[PDB]
């Protein structure tokens, strides 16, 4: 069910990402406000991914370093004993630092590509 | 050798304020067109807060703003905003209803222009002024008062509110929770349950009675300027009754414009009244009391806070609680009751309506599910909604996060 | 070579949308522009600007005369108060300008109950009545209603700032001597205008902005003796305009929750409403127009100045609305002269007031008690020629539109199109 | 930065697209809703090309359709060196149907070729 | 064996489904609202099911006909300083006795300081309560049509949104429902004239090969019957009278329109059929009932019956003038050089059925004259041995939209699919 | 050319599917609910492509095998045969069941593919 693994870690609510992404999209003048609003959240999201290189994916790896002091936690702190809620508050200051650094990467990743198909 | 991953569909979120949608000749049967799942979360903790919370304003709202496009639609009674001459009602008449009721003849408009005619009603004695036996109605000073339309029903269904989607509304689910602070037993909704949009004052009617035990919840305990909200632990049934029998008239004032005013009363003329049990009502007093002191008559203002404002088969009655609330703590009781005709909800004063007559006789039975004390007291009508609200938070669904992993792109 | 797409491409089209009001965090634009509110240089950009033809000046308008109309739309109207009325002259203790300026009108008008009447009287300017067969009535009862503006709500002029909706931006033109149409090689990006404030007026414009170097003479044609020339000034002229008699408010209930609000009695001496300029800085600021007209007409020409001729006090006076009260000033006392310590210029009063040329709607103005001083900044002039040595210049205005495009002459809305191809060496594999 | 490279040339114009893209979503009663409405539908088209010729999630993409002479006969140097965007724009404005008829065209035989290799070459 | 799914986008498949459509045309209230400015791709091999009486889009047009007539009243004089007493006497100044007692000179007293004021009125509108009152000051409001508005019908055509198409049958023979093997899609409708009428179908489009009668449950005599006609009858409609308007003030910049002095004589409005055609073209509408109803048996028809004015008569708008015209020299002979329908006046007017709202036509300056084409016929069966007695007549709107929307469906487009292929690992 | 492959055979129309996609998504206030409407019809079906792991394909192989139970028949009575309409309604009982298999094999995937980038 939608948001049954809030409470649990995040290396197991992590398998429930299709489940929380499938009700996003559905679940007088303000009905109609309200399902424009809906509508908008869900493409800000999806343009996000698709600027980090993530379009199309739940789970996506990246070329950006985790910088220790974003968090100063090591793993199974962080994957187990450890809920998505209190992760969401351990590095709430950091999240436009993070996501400045994804658009950087993917903008230089594409220039690679550009070259490489021309070069070879 | 960490590096950042980026997962969409985390189950995180925020508190939110947004805009919740209804779902189910009445009002609300209309209104809330969408018809009508709960899922536990385990080792969800929760910060609840009934006193400061969006989905209260927001059905205090759809409440105002129902009725008044139910009323807009309806007949315009200006031609009634002429000086009315007035006797009082006798013949068959107990002594608890002497001088209650008048019989007024006046000038009013006919379907045509250059014509007038005589007609004569009766109004309950609230509804009319002196200004000789010169009378006027009560609002021909500051606004209009508009019929209400005969065919539509104000009578109170159960109605749900819904999240958008993005949204999801979390309950409380503690037993003994006092609408403030963690709740730890919390699972998520689609819709909020059926809540009853019944007005009342003083005598919280027809609401969710409490599992265990009787609760006392205010936003400040031990201030005076807040209300103390009770929510039974069992209910206390009240049968209401207006037992004259009466009859109605329609008068033709316009082009397909029609008033309906109160008849001749057709039977015995009585006073209007409610009726609870004693000792159902004594231990009922017994219980606040025991919780009361785990923490230690009305007066001021117009009917419309000092007694029990009720809406009882769709008649408005103002109804006595001296006979509840007169006692120290340290077969029946009988609460005599007034009808108005002339209404001004909500703490309008741009705004009046007029209520029809009903035909016949009218019996109602309710249950008293809570009380609202300060002694008697609210009349704030946000608090009424409050006491079925207090379970409910409105959050934002946030999906997008991101955390330390080994996984490098490529 | 390939084909290679590219999105996020920064070039733009020419465009006509919507925009939409913020402001700066019972005012009717405090009311309307609730959402709350920086600037990209373009370096090489070299943008063509229309001002003449520019679309957001006619948003603008329309933005502004709705909310009027909205604005008034559920106020009471005065259909029960035109009737006969009995009028005599306000004769006590009035100064000589002023005789026969005010009137004591009686009247029989209704109440809250259908049977009953009253009556009740109160003062009209002059302005606001016509006499018939003594006997009044008041202008416009036979050919429109009269609606009372709400005693609560204001108009007052605050700034306000259009912004583009996502997919558009706003161009700006920082070329300090821009005239209006034409190539602008110094051009930024913003997301919302300077603020603008909605101020109404004719022939002289008040609290805009200021050229930054030089007064600067603008016009769709300048040898087109029909159209006007918006002259914008690189200083400001301090105008100090005042309605001296101290005046009352008397409430009357004229139906159930219906009230109209008459003007009372005067308190104290009753004086000419009126506007002080400067008379040092009024010569020198015509100085400085005049060396610019002759750039475009003649540096031996002869240039005069003359004051407005034909049309209603809406057009041949200094019209303006402040403190709540609408002033139409005598101007011939500044447009007066012939190039080779103050002006006191008299004002009239009205309530009864036709917005935006239009003949079938009026609107009254209710009374403000006490006093009403106001001090404005002349920011800028509406000016026409007659149609061989000497050019003759006077007054214009009644076309709001031209007040509005002395602010929004540096805008242009253009439309974000980011999608694009062109050739490279690479290839998908 | 909101179109700050307007003005640069196409070589150094075609770098920090991530500005232009990021601040297409991030912006009366009726009249508000349809400005909201066509934000979205705009966006929406632009994205429905780039997913129809292969081109989804990419900023810079690469096709297999070839150049023509005809469209832009001109060398990369005088182009990606000297052109601007808004004059590239309107270099090739008549081409622009016929190029992107191209593209679609050009994936949907790819398509089918891919599937055609899943299924045991 | 080796199969797996395989899922494609932009299936060219589809299901039934309601929607709003919008409206698309080439001071006229269609135009103005029609504002979106106006394509058949044959599908080759694709059978598909309509059914006429259960199509969405004749509901969609009633209730889109029906908003746009009370928006364009709303910004109109409405006219209660007339709902007072009348004092009328007969118009006797030259009438050709077709009209006698058809006209009335009424005198009243306007109170808008009160003044005496005369008019016309026809007798249909005016109610003998001399003493006479309007027909409806008892009911509802009567809103005055403003005369700058035109109700004249233009071709409209609906148009699906995104997401959806409608499907268009082309058969020559289709019957309004089952089963049709020509379809095709469209964008739009082929352009409808929202034509007001009664009994005789006016302006519509004729059947490319013979007469087609379509009805629902034929053998059901509480059906109503569309007859639609391979070729036009061409009736010639007029007002003969040389009418005049008197502006009458009401109001601070408001008017009321009365009709004024009658220039000439006055004679009696009327509707010319040609003998032969109709003969012909009745005929025609025989030989096909028998079809159904027998070789041999005797068809016959009859005028209508009782009822509404509205629906007795033949009823419609020409040149913005209201007639109800006698159709019972139409409508009567047994089936084993013109015909002059006699024809009223109303000015003020109860449209589709409802009492709560009235307009009052404006009286039009000059004569008026309409050619039109009847197109088709709206019948209905007598409750008989051998005996099948039909009646003109039916009041319900509806039935004139569904004489065009008839030919096309709309339906929803699902692009998505899956299939079993060959293929693994994406 | 929209639908003009609706009579013929699925192995021709799979041939056309770029005219369908291309005119889904363009061509009072009910004219602002057509245009929600069609932007959300839109949006959910490229969602669930998405959630599949098909985004950006008209196109897309699967990892679930197909079951003889929801179809019993050879390609060549389907492909070269049948046409688009009657195969949606011959398995349309089938829907739910094919959805739900293909968003549990694309969340597998994708974490199949996290632990193998990180692990090389
Ligand atoms: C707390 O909750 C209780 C219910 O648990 C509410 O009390 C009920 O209120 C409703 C509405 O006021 C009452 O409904 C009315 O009953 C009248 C009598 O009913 C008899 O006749 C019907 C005939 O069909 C029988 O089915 C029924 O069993 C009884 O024998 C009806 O006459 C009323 O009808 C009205 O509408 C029709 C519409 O066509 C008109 O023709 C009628 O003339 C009339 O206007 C109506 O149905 C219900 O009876 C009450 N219950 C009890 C136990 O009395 C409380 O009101 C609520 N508390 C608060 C504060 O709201
Ligand atoms: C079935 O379809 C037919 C058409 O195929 C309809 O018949 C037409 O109806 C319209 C409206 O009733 C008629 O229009 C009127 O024609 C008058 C005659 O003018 C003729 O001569 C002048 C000479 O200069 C020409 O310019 C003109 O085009 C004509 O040939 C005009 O005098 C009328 O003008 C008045 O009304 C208009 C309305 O917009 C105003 O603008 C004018 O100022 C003025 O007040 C008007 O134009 C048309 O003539 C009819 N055609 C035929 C052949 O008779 C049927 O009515 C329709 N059936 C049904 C039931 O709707
Ligand atoms: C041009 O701008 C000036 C301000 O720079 C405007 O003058 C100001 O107008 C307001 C409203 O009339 C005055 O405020 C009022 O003060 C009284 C004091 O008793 C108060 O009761 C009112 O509620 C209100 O607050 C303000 O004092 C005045 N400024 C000055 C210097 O006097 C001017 O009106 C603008 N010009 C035009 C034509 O709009
Ligand atoms: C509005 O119309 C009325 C008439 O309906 C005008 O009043 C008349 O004016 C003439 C000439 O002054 C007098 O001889 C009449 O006796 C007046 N009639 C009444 C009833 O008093 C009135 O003047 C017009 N309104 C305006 C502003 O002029
Ligand atoms: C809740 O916590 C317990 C341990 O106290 C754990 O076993 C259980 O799995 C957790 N619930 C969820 C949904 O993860
Ligand atoms: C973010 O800043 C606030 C500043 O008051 C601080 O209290 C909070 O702990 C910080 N959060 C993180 C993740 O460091
Ligand atoms: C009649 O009405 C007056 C005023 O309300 C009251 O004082 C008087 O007692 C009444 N008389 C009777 C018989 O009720
Ligand atoms: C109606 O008006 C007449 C006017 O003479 C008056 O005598 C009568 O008393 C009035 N009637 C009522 C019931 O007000
Ligand atoms: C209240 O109790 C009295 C007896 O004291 C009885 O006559 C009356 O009918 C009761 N009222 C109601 C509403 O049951
Ligand atoms: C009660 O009211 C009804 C209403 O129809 C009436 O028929 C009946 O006679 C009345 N009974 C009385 C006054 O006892
Ligand atoms: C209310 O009515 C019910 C009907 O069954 C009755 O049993 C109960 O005793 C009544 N209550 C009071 C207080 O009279
Ligand atoms: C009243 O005003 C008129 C305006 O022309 C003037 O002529 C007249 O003398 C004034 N009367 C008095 C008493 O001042
Ligand atoms: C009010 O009406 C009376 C009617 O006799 C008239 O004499 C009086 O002059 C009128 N008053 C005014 C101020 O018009
Ligand atoms: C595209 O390039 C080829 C190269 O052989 C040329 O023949 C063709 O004409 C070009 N297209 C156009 C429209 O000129
Ligand atoms: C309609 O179907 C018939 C066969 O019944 C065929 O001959 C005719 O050509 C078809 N017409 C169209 C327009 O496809
Ligand atoms: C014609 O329509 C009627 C409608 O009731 C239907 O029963 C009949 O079968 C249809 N005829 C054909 C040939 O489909
Ligand atoms: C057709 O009409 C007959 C009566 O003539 C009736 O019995 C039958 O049920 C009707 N069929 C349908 C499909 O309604
Ligand atoms: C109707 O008028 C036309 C000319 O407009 C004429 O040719 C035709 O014969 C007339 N028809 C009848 C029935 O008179
Ligand atoms: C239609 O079916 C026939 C066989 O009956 C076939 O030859 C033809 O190619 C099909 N047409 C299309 C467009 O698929
Ligand atoms: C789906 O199930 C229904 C019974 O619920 C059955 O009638 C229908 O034929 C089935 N459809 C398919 C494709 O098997």
């Amino acid at each position: 069910g939608f948001l049954g693994a809030a409470g649990s870690t995040m290396g197991a609510a992590s398998m429930t990402l299709t489940v929380q992404a499938r009700n996003l999209l559905s679940g007088g003048i303000k009905q109609l406000q309200a399902r424009v609003l809906a509508v908008e959240r869900y493409l800000r999201d999806q343009q996000l991914l698709g600027i980090w290189g993530c379009s199309g994916k739940l789970i996506c790896c990246t070329n950006v370093p985790w910088n220790s002091t974003w968090s100063n936690r090591n793993l199974s702190e962080i994957w187990d004993n450890m809920t998505w809620l209190q992760w969401d508050k351990e590095i709430s200051n950091y999240t436009q630092i993070i996501y400045g650094l994804l658009e950087e990467s993917q903008n230089q990743q594409e220039k690679n590509e550009q070259d490489l198909l021309a070069l070879d | 050798n960490l590096w950042v991953t980026v997962y969409y569909g985390v189950p995180v979120w925020k508190d939110a304020e947004t805009t919740l949608f209804c779902a189910s000749h009445n009002v609300w049967a209309t209104h809330c067109c969408v018809p009508t799942q709960e899922i536990h979360l385990e080792n969800v903790t929760e910060e609840f807060n009934m006193w400061k919370n969006n989905m209260v304003e927001q059905m205090h709202t759809d409440i105002i703003s129902l009725w008044d496009q139910s009323l807009k639609p309806c007949v315009k009674l200006t031609p009634l905003c002429v000086t009315l001459q007035c006797t009082n009602v006798t013949n068959n008449i107990t002594d608890d209803m002497r001088g209650e009721l008048k019989n007024c003849s006046f000038n009013m408009t006919t379907e045509l222009r250059d014509k007038k005619q005589k007609v004569y009603s009766l109004f309950y004695r609230l509804d009319v002024v002196q200004i000789n036996k010169e009378y006027r109605l009560i609002n021909c000073n500051t606004s209009a008062i508009t019929q209400a339309c005969p065919k539509v029903s104000f009578e109170p269904i159960p109605i749900h509110y819904c999240a958008p989607a993005g949204f999801a509304i979390l309950k409380c689910k503690d037993k003994k929770f006092n609408g403030t602070g963690p709740c730890t037993n919390v699972s998520t909704v689609q819709c909020t349950h059926g809540i009853k949009p019944v007005v009342s004052t003083q005598l919280l009617l027809n609401g969710s009675l409490a599992e265990e035990e009787v609760i006392i919840r205010s936003e400040n305990i031990t201030n005076n300027a807040k209300n103390i909200l009770v929510q039974l632990n069992e209910s206390v049934q009240i049968n209401c009754t207006r037992p004259n029998n009466n009859t109605r008239k329609s008068i033709r004032i316009g082009p397909g414009q029609w008033f309906y005013a109160t008849g001749d009363i057709i039977g015995d003329i009585r006073q209007a009244h409610c009726n609870v049990s004693k000792a159902t009502w004594n231990e009922t007093l017994g219980k606040v009391v025991k919780q009361l002191r785990k923490h230690f008559n009305s007066s001021g203002g117009d009917l419309e806070v000092t007694t029990h404002s009720f809406n009882c088969g769709g008649e408005f009655f103002y109804c006595n609680t001296s006979g509840l609330f007169n006692s120290t703590w340290i077969d029946s009781i009988t609460l005599p009751c007034r009808i108005k005709q002339i209404i001004n909800m909500w703490q309008r004063i741009g705004q009046a309506m007029y209520a029809p007559p009903i035909q016949g006789v009218i019996r109602c039975v309710s249950n008293i599910t809570g009380l609202i004390l300060t002694r008697p007291g609210g009349g704030d009508m946000r608090d009424n909604w409050r006491s079925e609200l207090y379970k409910y938070k409105v959050v934002k669904i946030e999906p997008l996060g991101v955390a330390p992993t080994r996984c490098k792109r490529r």
